[PDB]
């Protein structure tokens, strides 16, 4: 059993979602390291049954400026998925970038 | 060109507890060196009460994002404007305290 925070990990993204910045709890989660994500998007990591769903979800985050993104499932380093949900939201500026905080449902299955 | 920030995460009362690297580049300080102080300890007398109205009010707002601008001191002891970015955030699954989450970006003042 994992404590809320060990299962909670912050990114940046640019706003074509690839990744700006990592904090380093995602490697005891999923196992990257932030360093290997960087210029990736995150796009890449989601499970092709929730792609449809991610795509819509980034167009309302688009729109309305903030979105919770609901139940997908993300690819961890060594294969397996994690079932994962993420509040985005665009930082404006005088879009910039786009904050993620996302939270781990699951183990690696 | 990148404009450059670092994230941060804050108690409700402005304490840094999480400070991304890329504060050095950003404001010259090694994470350590915000960890566990207050942001207020490096903003700019005319700027501290702004910023502590800000943090209050941020917690208000339902998740929504608040900006502030103010004049942070940098390692070589020097005002650099910055632009800072909160929300807070709250895991539903828990009633544990929400905290702040800050991007914090060097800004122009023109």
């Amino acid at each position: 059993f994992k404590g809320l925070d060990s299962k909670t990990f912050l990114s940046e993204h640019s706003m074509d979602m690839k990744f700006t910045y990592c904090d380093d709890r995602i490697t005891e989660l999923i196992g990257y390291h932030p360093e290997e994500l960087l210029g990736r998007s995150a796009y890449e990591f989601y499970h092709a049954l929730d792609s449809e769903n991610m795509t819509k979800s980034h167009q309302n985050l688009c729109t309305k400026g903030q979105v919770v993104s609901g139940q997908y499932r993300m690819l961890a380093k060594h294969g397996g998925y994690v079932w994962l949900e993420t509040q985005g939201t665009v930082i404006y500026n005088p879009p910039q970038c786009i904050m993620c905080v996302n939270y781990v449902l699951s183990e690696i299955e | 060109c990148q404009p450059t920030r670092f994230i941060s995460r804050h108690n409700i009362e402005g304490i840094f507890t999480f400070v991304d690297h890329r504060c050095v580049a950003t404001v010259g300080y090694q994470p350590q060196e915000l960890l566990g102080k207050n942001i207020v300890e490096f903003c700019h007398p005319e700027d501290q009460q702004l910023l502590r109205d800000s943090f209050q009010q941020v917690v208000k707002l339902k998740g929504q994002v608040l900006s502030v601008m103010f004049r942070f001191r940098s390692k070589n002891q020097e005002w650099l404007w910055m632009r800072t970015s909160s929300f807070t955030f709250q895991n539903p699954y828990s009633d544990e305290i929400e905290y702040i989450i800050c991007t914090n970006t060097n800004v122009k003042n023109s």
